[PDB]
């Protein structure tokens, strides 16, 4: 009853080099292997490995698309379709996608919360925020690194981009690590890498600790040895 | 009586080697007391090549490339462009007091290149200083050594670049040779631009700087 | 009329001296030795690293900031040589520079993916 | 009556690149013309300019014999001797003439001294001394210059150089440049440039004026700005 149509984000151009396309069909009849064919604007057969390797408690199949479309193919912005053959209920569910043409590129201004000395106090866990704001294309993926090895991704939590208040054309995301109080108070580095479309180098990662988020101590030391002499 | 066009031969080049002198069709060989870099600086504007950088007066068998001594001597001012400008008064009076050779070793002349653009006055920055054809930095490139470079091969002016077309025009392969490029926009090339000394740089080939012109 | 002695830009510290005239007598002119240093207080030890420790201890040794071993060009009586300005060249600094781009190399993974891209330390130097 | 048998010193083949060795004869008999001729180890006459000397006060005829042999000879460690044959008072002398072989080299440590307070409280002569120390073969040459153009000769006086007190096989030259202390007070650059083998360039270069000297009074400022990674 329910069919998704997720689209090739940029996440999975940019790390994985081939546009992931998937139309995963949800508990929608009892017919017995759902045809998934990836239909372009010519209507040719594409190589559509479909995948059904999940179990519904209703009995119902589930299937997954799979198009190996270039990049320079996705680029061009053509309306994508997976015509799903059916033959029990047989309505063609020719479901729509395709590029958003001509939308603005606007980088994402990415800036790291330390967590609040509140939630410091209660001793239990910190919550980083990543405020990774004013992002026009709206297709964020945000990777967090404990100092240097990839962190897992259920750890952290990324919400959608929500349109951005203050601005039209902006959309805002937030990323949510969730760590422990020791884990923080011992000045382990957590970065930020956020990966997007609008960078010219489509990555940029900032970093936080407890020395260098919250100013709660600055001890700073100066040392000038010199200080006189001659110079030229 | 005069000099009638000198070159410098029997040695690694056009730029360096044993100076010589022309007079009525006969090729003699400069042999003086007063020499120095200004002479040398004379003979090397005059005959094309770029500085000069140092001048002996050394030792070879007599036997060896005896062509006759000019007996004539000069006394060049150092920014005299022709040996027609250097005052050779004195005819007559032989001045050479050993059996020797004067060596000028002149820089060789400046060509600046426009290495990795489509076939026309463009890609990354290219010069070459002794021997090696090189890279500059950009370590505070502005539009007056664009200018510069672009009035540099006659191809017009620059078309003020936006770092895209001076990204993608190549990384650059090869030494440094000039960093912190200062021009003024009026020097006819960039050697008359003040810069840091020639190879000595603190960036990398990464840091390389394209001329779209 | 300062003078510029040094102008460093990863170690923020510009040496200006100038003679002063505070008098009609050009002997009690006091020489000024203007060191001005910016101190990056959210810079860390390694700014090619971004998982390097924050930076406590800031060392200027004003002996090693105006060393000179760029050889300049000294014009003798026959020869053009080059000179060494200084004795004591034959090295860690603190700010980043405007005129450079510094990067760093952080793995993103995808599920087992795994490329590892490069990230822009600073944004404003490496695209304008 | 005297004799002179100087060898081409680290200044002669280096400020005019050509070894000229001479044996000054000074006013020793009345001579028609006192022949010179340099030999080699195999005693060969070398192509010798023989030079007559102007009229001295004591009217006794001397002669400047110089044969520019070139660089190889001196390098290659062969002693010389000029035969100067006598008819008039006819004993021969065989003035010899060789290379330091063998000697150390260390590289000159060279320091710039500007004038004394004391001094310049006169208002005339600011003497500025380039301190040469540290030169292991003991041939030095000291050249002050003036915006990159050369001082005159009479402008300073430079030392021989005399063994270091404390080191004992290090040497040191002292070189005494006087100038007007109007021409000092000015800030005016002067140029120390040294040349001695043990130099990796081979020629050393020191500038000094009002504003390289001492500073009477400082004026750090250290400004400690949490926002500005890179530099102003
Ligand atoms: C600062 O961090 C950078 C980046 O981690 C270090 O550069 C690395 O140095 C090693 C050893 O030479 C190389 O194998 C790596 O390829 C370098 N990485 C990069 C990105 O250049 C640098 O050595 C560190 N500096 C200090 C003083 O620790
Ligand atoms: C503060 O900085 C100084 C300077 O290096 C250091 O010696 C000291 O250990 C530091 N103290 C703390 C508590 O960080
Ligand atoms: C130098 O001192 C003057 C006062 O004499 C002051 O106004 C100026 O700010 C100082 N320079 C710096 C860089 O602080
Ligand atoms: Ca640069
Ligand atoms: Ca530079």
């Amino acid at each position: 009853i329910r069919v998704f149509a997720i689209p090739p984000s940029f996440a999975s151009i940019f790390l994985t080099k081939s546009t992931k396309l998937t139309c995963l069909v949800t508990d929608l009849t009892t017919y017995d292997s759902v045809t998934i064919s990836w239909t372009r604007q010519n209507g040719e057969a594409v190589k559509t490995h479909t995948n059904i390797s999940e179990s519904h408690p209703n009995a119902t199949f589930s299937a997954v698309g799979e198009a190996s479309i270039c990049e320079d193919d996705w680029n061009s912005g053509e309306r994508f379709t997976c015509t799903v053959t059916h033959t029990d209920l047989p309505s063609p569910l020719k479901q729509t996608i395709s590029r958003p043409k001509g939308v603005a590129l606007h980088r994402p201004d990415v800036y790291l919360l330390p967590p609040a000395r509140e939630q410091l106090n209660l001793r239990e866990s910190a919550t980083i925020t990543c405020l990774v704001t004013g992002f026009s294309p709206a297709d964020v993926f945000v990777q967090w690194m404990q100092r240097g090895q990839p962190l897992s991704p259920e750890k952290y939590v990324t919400s959608a981009p929500m349109p951005e208040p203050q601005a039209p054309g902006r959309y805002f995301a937030h990323s949510i690590l969730t760590v422990s109080e020791e884990e923080w108070n011992t000045g382990e580095t957590y970065t930020c890498v956020v990966a997007h479309e609008a960078l010219p180098n489509r990555v940029t990662e900032r970093t936080v600790d407890k020395s260098t988020g919250k100013p709660t101590l600055y001890n700073v030391s100066l040392v000038m040895s010199d200080t006189a002499g001659t110079c030229y | 009586p005069v000099p009638e066009g000198v070159r410098l031969a029997d040695g690694p080049g056009h730029c360096k080697g044993r100076v010589e002198v022309k007079h009525q069709n006969q090729w003699y060989t400069v042999c003086q007391t007063g020499w120095s870099l200004r002479a040398a600086k004379v003979v090397c504007r005059q005959l094309g090549c770029g500085r000069a950088v140092l001048t002996q007066k050394r030792c070879n068998k007599h036997a060896y490339g005896r062509k006759p001594i000019w007996l004539s001597q000069m006394s060049c001012s150092g920014r005299e462009a022709t040996l027609q400008d250097c005052p050779s008064g004195p005819w007559g009076k032989n001045t050479c007091n050993h059996d020797e050779d004067t060596w000028v070793e002149c820089e060789d002349p400046f060509d600046l290149r426009l290495v990795g653009g489509d076939n026309l006055c463009s890609g990354r920055l290219e010069v070459l200083h002794k021997g090696v054809w090189g890279s500059v930095c950009d370590d505070n490139w502005g539009e007056k050594e664009d200018q510069v470079v672009c009035k540099q091969l006659g191809c017009g002016k620059s078309l003020s670049p936006s770092f895209r077309d001076r990204k993608c025009y190549g990384p650059g392969v090869g030494r440094i040779w000039l960093d912190n490029v200062r021009c003024s926009g009026e020097e006819q090339s960039l050697e008359q631009c003040q810069h840091r000394f020639w190879g000595f740089h603190d960036c990398t080939h990464q840091e390389d700087v394209a001329v779209i012109c | 009329e300062r003078i510029v002695l040094v102008d460093n830009k990863c170690k923020c510290a510009r040496i200006t001296s100038r003679i002063i005239r505070s008098s009609e007598d050009p002997n009690e002119d006091i020489v000024e030795r203007n060191i001005r240093i910016i101190v990056p207080l959210n810079n860390r030890e390694n700014i090619s690293d971004p998982t390097s420790p924050l930076r406590t201890r800031f060392v200027y040794h004003l002996s090693d900031l105006c060393k000179k071993c760029d050889p300049t060009e000294v014009e003798l009586d026959n020869q053009i040589v080059t000179a060494t300005q200084s004795n004591i060249c034959d090295e860690t600094c603190y700010t980043y520079d405007r005129n450079k781009c510094y990067t760093a190399v952080v793995p993103l993974v995808y599920g087992g993916e795994t490329k590892m891209v490069e990230t822009a330390l600073t944004p404003d130097a490496c695209y304008p």
